[PDB]
């Protein structure tokens, strides 16, 4: 009973070893908004009588 | 065909960590299992028949 006290110990802390990391990149990304018409700033004027 | 089997057990084992640790913890569970693992003395000396 004692040996399996201190084996199972021992397995606990081989079991503390880290395999990996996981993490996510996303720093730096925008997202893009869609402008649906063209902005022209143009009037026609013209007199009266058309001259 | 007939063969003969010898029947232990099965025990799982994890990669990436110490096989021997692990054996430790599966030694203790096996002589359990045999009956050797309190001090003894074998006694069979009278199973047999004439």
């Amino acid at each position: 009973e004692d040996m399996a006290k201190i084996y199972g110990a021992v397995a606990a802390v081989s079991k503390n070893v880290n395999s990996s990391v996981t993490y996510e990149v996303k720093r730096g990304t925008h997202e893009l908004i869609k402008v649906p018409t063209i902005p022209h700033n143009l009037v026609l004027i013209q007199s009266d009588n058309g001259k | 065909h007939a063969l003969i089997k010898e029947d232990l057990g099965q025990w799982p084992v994890e990669t990436g960590i110490s096989l021997v640790n692990q054996a430790g913890v599966f030694a203790v569970q096996l002589a359990n299992k045999l009956g050797i693992d309190k001090p003894f003395v074998l006694d069979a000396g009278s199973n047999y028949f004439t």
